[PDB]
């Protein structure tokens, strides 16, 4: 088949919604195996300075034990069928998924009903966890690239939830306690901002009812004054420099403010991205790579490595790049970097806008590989876009793109606008930010 | 080539038992290296 | 919703050897990786090195396309290209949209069957075999595993992945060519297809895939020996590895060896968890309450295979853990065993080989792996049932094949308290 | 008449005096440079040797004895692989930056 | 803990257009930029003349 | 470092030591590269305090009276320490260590565990070492009693 | 003091049995450093 006729061969995403809100959405395929999870609209940009690092908390109680399987039983039980239990926090979401074999479907999702509404939060589990995530902390603080992204994030959305880390500030993480964690879930776990997903072989039939089962006494009202809605989040031109010249490397990321989740123009964008791309010393393209920049820097030995990124939110986003490299590299990475933003934003040619395009086809395709990959785009999809994007609306969106669309949208985000730089390490050689607003024209 | 690898390469974390879980090897290692994507290194 | 289909795997091995192995998914990508029984294992003692170099040498001139050209070709499309080695096997595979599969693997063909190593090309490269090295040794678990292998074999299996320091810049035109000519033969090889026809792999295979090669040590049986290499470093953390030689892959008993593992404790379930039902980490946690880590270790090849335990631990608890990790397994060979922990590690075991061929990497890594090693085709449901076919009394005397055995040991770190072999 | 005069002009170029090959001769642009730096040992060695023998004579308005002098018959391009194939590669760059 | 790093407040700095962080700064960003412009070519001007 | 390892001998015998050892003897008289930039003013200050004590010393000379050598020991090197930090008995284990470099030649050592200086062992040792030979006697000799 | 050493170091083969004859170790070594001579490594 052509990739078109491919494209209309995929499962369409079954949708069901309990009484409670809570939704429920599968793909089936025929693998023996499946993931299964709870996807939650609860994120740190949903906390306020007094418990910011309680969603995280939370995630390092949730599988330590449950009214129903105290203790390390919740974890013999996963263990013993050869499952995986796993989960994440962002800023905006929170998800708990399970891998397992497609017959043990019904008891995933007990447990996982069993773990969102039952957690126990034992105090001496809590003053445990306490240790661990300070421990987390210190370790976070020697990964050079954590640090400058959550510089990124506390500069351009200062003032604002998104500034916050995921984690908490240590005093918050030395104080929290258990009233605090109780109220946190009573807000946000609600039905209404959870969707149970699951991907691989099984029936959407088999995990509604499922979901009717074990979810149904989930709570879908809250009330009025506690409903948690976000606010927009100011993004501000500026810059954060954390000089260190004790490290090797220095880590820069620079952006410019994005659009969010729902807009069209993320496609776009997500083109102008591929055709800059990524890259590190250990890729064999070197000199022929494709994107100027990967050439330019791989054939003068400008860096280590570099990767663009647009990171979404509901109603503001990150759009720019990283880049790690030696103290006397950094002005000329600049350089390049945002020369090649100016270049799209001017003068964009349909062969390179095509090359993004296949970059972003293939990336799209390559993602979605496997249910655990299915699994998050469902739950997540639900979450930022009410819905399952097919496949074929991808193509559909990727293929209005050309270069027009490329330079009027690049225009839009990158041109003469302001950006938010960090900074971390032998950074002396980091242009001064007027240098670098220059460069945005 | 079009999705970069989970860990970027750069060349010249463990503080608890938490982030040392799965950091003991299990299997034989694997070397991958790519035109487009960083090397890798399995267990 | 209900999918389409499935559609059953198709195998066809040809008469020179060649093995074709697809599966029409109907995906709008495909996958094709070219399997080829080239890995370390084959360099000798004069050529150490040389299937590393080969590894980063993919985008090199060929006779059919130039370096510039497989560069910008291939991303053209937004495609990938890329090697990979175990000490056994290479993989070259190739990912792209369907409809463009017709390019990929002009490529994919050029660069193994036509390569030139231009001796300028080549010179050029040497100084990435340095930076390659030092990226994957960043990793404490590279160190320890490498020297692993060459403590217990006396050859073939004992090379490392990686080029000996001494050997860059030293690398050959003459022994590339020798090597790929010695090893890149159709006997040697397994063309495998994701969401691709079968007909089109065979036809290719037929085609361009029909090469008798020369000599393919590049044969020479994995000859086992013992012993110990221990990389002081003074790293706060120590990592050992203590293994004895276990079966090869494909036997029986290889199986019994796998269900060990489970019984063990071979990685992670649930994250932050502590392992509740990992026999070697919970025996660990009694007796330390320092921050450690431990699994049991299992590589199997189609000669031999290394089975025992790996740990990572703080400087001075390097003894305690590995005795108490060692010790625990002891009590599996003195018959220890209950029928749950059995059964459990079966799940274990079952689930996760089911969950690797779950992505189009692990099935391709699956299939190519067995057309090579058996030249055919075993189901899942057949595997499942070789797990559940596995007795009690075949993992307890697996375990006592460990703790008789003559065993090997690599170790880096600050090793002041780390023991030696004979100490255990 | 490409053939004797040829040989005529060969001599009456007279870079064969100097015992120069007619490649040690040509005047290098980016291509030559990088035609040069692919020579083999031997051929490198050989060709920075007839040169500087050639200055050296050069600076000493002397040339060598007759039976020295390069001869027509025996002159051959140790160049034109390596150079004809970096041209090549260029003219490919080339046309692929025009896409 | 490096996620003890607030940025600190600029609350006297900023132009009244962008003190109010639920609100996006988009919708003055032209009209700030607008007047730096003018300010650039009316000097060029004057210095032409 | 890098001079004395110019000599393959130095690798061998460094290496030899590492692995007939389980300590101390086992120590290379070269800094290991991971050390190289590590050593700190504390870790000397504390090595010869432990070390270099009188009951560690002997103060030897030549072409020199008795009596100045003697009134300079009892003035100046009059310390104290006594016998100082002795280290733990030396515990032969037995072992090989290979170093693949491509070179030409092939340096190679093997040992046992003989006995220590000062016995009547160690003599029987030292004669058998001249029996098997000891090294040359004659310039370009074949060695005809070796 | 003024006698430099046998063989004076530089940092940055034998072809013949006789050449090769007195290589061999045949003794612990030694380690020497001087303020004015080159280092030295017996056996
Ligand atoms: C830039 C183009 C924006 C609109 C793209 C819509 O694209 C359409 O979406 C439908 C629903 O998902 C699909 O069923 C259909 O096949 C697809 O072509
Ligand atoms: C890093 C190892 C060498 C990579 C192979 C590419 O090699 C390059 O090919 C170009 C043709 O496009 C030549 O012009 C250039 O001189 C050559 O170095």
């Amino acid at each position: 088949a052509t990739y078109a006729q491919a494209l209309q061969s995929v499962p369409e995403t079954q949708v069901s919604q309990l009484d409670n809100g809570l939704r429920v959405a599968s793909e089936q395929s025929s693998q023996p195996t499946c993931t299964v999870g709870v996807w939650i609209d609860a994120g740190s940009r949903y906390e306020s300075e007094k418990n910011n690092g309680a969603g995280y908390f939370v995630e390092h109680l949730a599988f330590k034990g449950t009214k129903n399987r105290p203790g390390n039983a919740l974890e013999k039980e996963v263990e013993s069928m050869g499952a995986h239990l796993n989960a994440y926090s962002t800023r905006e979401h929170t998800a708990y998924y399970i891998k397992a074999l497609s017959k043990d479907l019904p008891k995933a999702v007990e447990l996982l009903a069993d773990i969102v509404q039952n957690c126990s939060l034992e105090d001496s589990q809590i003053e445990k966890e306490r240790d661990v995530i300070l421990q987390e902390l210190q370790e976070n603080d020697t990964s050079m690239r954590d640090v400058v992204f959550n510089y990124l994030h506390a500069t351009a959305f200062q003032g604002t939830p998104l500034a916050q880390s995921v984690e908490g500030p240590s005093e918050n993480v030395r104080k929290l306690s258990r009233a605090d964690l109780t109220e946190y879930l009573s807000r946000h776990y609600k039905a209404p901002r959870m969707v149970l997903a699951a991907a691989g072989g099984l029936e959407h039939r088999q995990l509604l009812d499922l979901a009717q089962k074990h979810f149904s006494g989930l709570s879908g009202t809250y009330d009025e004054d506690a409903v948690p809605t976000l606010s927009p989040c100011r993004f501000t031109g500026s810059q954060i420099c954390h000089r260190e010249d004790g490290l090797p490397l220095a880590h820069v990321a620079i952006a410019v403010e994005g659009p969010g989740w729902a807009h069209p123009d993320n496609v776009a964008l997500q083109v102008a991205n591929a055709i800059i791309g990524h890259y590190d010393c250990t890729y064999g393209g070197g000199a022929h790579l494709s994107s100027p920049l990967a050439s330019i820097a791989a054939t003068n030995k400008l860096c280590q490595s570099f990767q663009t990124f647009n990171i979404c939110y509901a109603d503001t986003g990150l759009l720019g790049a990283h880049f790690v490299c030696d103290h006397m590299s950094i002005d000329d990475m600049m350089f390049v970097l945002q020369g090649q933003w100016m270049r799209l934003c001017t003068s964009a040619t349909e062969s390179e806008v095509l090359r993004g395009k296949n970059l972003l086809r293939n990336a799209l395709v390559s993602h979605l590989d496997g249910t655990t990959p299915v699994c998050e785009d469902i739950g997540r999809s639900l979450l930022t876009y009410g819905r399952r994007i097919p496949l074929a609306e991808w193509e559909s969106r990727i293929a209005e793109v050309d270069a027009r669309v490329v330079r009027e949208v690049c225009s839009k985000y990158f041109y003469d606008q302001c950006p938010a730089v960090a900074g971390f390490g032998p950074i002396e050689q980091l242009p001064d930010y007027n240098r670098i607003r220059s460069g945005m024209f | 080539a079009a999705v970069p690898a989970t860990s970027e390469s750069p060349v010249l974390s463990v503080l608890c038992r938490e982030s040392l879980r799965g950091q003991a090897a299990g299997r034989p290692l694997v070397a991958s290296v790519s035109l487009n994507v960083p090397a890798s290194v399995r267990y | 919703e209900v999918p389409p289909h499935p559609q059953d795997l198709e195998f066809t091995r040809l008469p020179n050897g060649l093995v074709i192995a697809s599966l029409e998914n109907y995906a709008p990508a495909s996958r094709i990786g070219l399997f080829i029984k080239a890995g370390s294992r084959y360099e000798n003692s004069n050529n150490l090195g040389t299937s590393h170099l080969l590894r980063l040498a993919s985008s090199l001139t060929t006779k059919g396309a130039s370096s510039f050209k497989i560069t910008r070709g291939i991303e053209a499309v937004g495609g990938k290209l890329s090697v990979t080695s175990t000490r056994e096997n290479m993989a070259y595979t190739v990912e792209c949209l369907r409809d463009d599969v017709d390019i990929l693997m002009e490529f994919l063909l050029n660069v193994t069957t036509a390569p030139e190593f231009r001796r300028w090309e080549v010179a050029a490269l040497q100084p990435q075999l340095r930076i390659d090295k030092a990226v994957a040794l960043q990793n404490p678990q590279a160190h320890v595993i490498e020297n692993l292998h060459a403590a217990a074999y006396r050859n073939a299996l004992a090379n490392s992945l990686y080029c000996p320091d001494y050997r860059i810049g030293k690398v050959t035109p003459v022994e590339l060519h020798d090597y790929v000519q010695n090893h890149f033969t159709s006997a040697r090889m397994a063309l495998i297809g994701l969401g691709v026809s079968h007909p089109v792999l065979k036809q290719v295979a037929e085609q361009f895939l029909n090469i008798r090669g020369g000599l393919g040590l590049s044969g020479a049986k994995a000859k086992y020996h013992g012993g110990e290499i221990r990389e002081q470093n003074g790293d706060s953390l120590v990592h050992a590895a203590l293994v004895a030689e276990s079966a090869a892959i494909g036997s029986a008993e290889a199986n019994a060896f796998s269900v060990l593992q489970h019984v063990l404790g071979a990685g992670p379930h649930v994250k932050r968890g502590s392992n509740a039902t990992s026999s070697l980490y919970q025996a660990v946690a009694k007796g330390v309450h320092q921050p450690f880590d431990v699994s049991a270790f299992n590589a199997s090849y189609s000669d031999s295979g290394l089975f025992g335990f790996y740990t990572i631990s703080q400087a001075a608890s390097a003894g305690d853990v590995i005795k108490a990790a060692y010790n625990q397994v002891k009590t599996i060979a003195q018959g220890n065993l209950s029928n749950p922990d059995v059964q459990a590690a079966k799940n274990k075991l079952k689930a996760g080989y089911l969950m690797s061929v779950e992505s189009s990497e692990g099935f391709l890594d699956e299939v190519g792996s067995q057309a090579l090693a058996a030249g055919s085709y075993t189901p899942p449901s057949t595997v499942l049932q070789q797990i559940d076919a596995v007795a009690d009394a075949d993992v307890i005397n697996a375990a006592k094949k460990f703790v008789s055995g003559r065993k090997s040991m690599a170790a880096s770190g600050n090793l002041g308290h780390t023991p030696f072999i004979d100490e255990l | 008449w490409l053939e004797g005069i040829r040989k005529w002009y060969y001599n009456a170029a007279g870079f064969n005096k100097l015992g120069l090959m007619r490649d040690d001769t040509i005047h290098e642009n980016d291509d030559v440079k990088e035609a040069i730096r692919r020579l083999p040992e031997n051929l490198y060695d050989d060709r920075v040797f007839r040169i500087k023998r050639a200055l050296d004579l050069s600076m000493r308005q002397q040339i060598l004895p007759k039976e020295q002098w390069t001869k027509y018959e025996e002159d051959k391009s140790y160049l034109e692989p390596y150079l004809k194939e970096v041209i090549r590669e260029r003219k490919e760059r080339e046309e692929w930056a025009k896409k | 803990s490096h996620t003890d790093i607030k940025v600190p407040d600029f609350s006297d700095y900023r132009r009244p257009e962008v003190l109010d962080s639920t609100k996006s700064s988009k919708e003055s960003s032209e009209a700030r930029k607008g007047f730096s412009y003018l300010v650039t070519a009316t000097t060029t001007v004057g210095v032409a003349y």
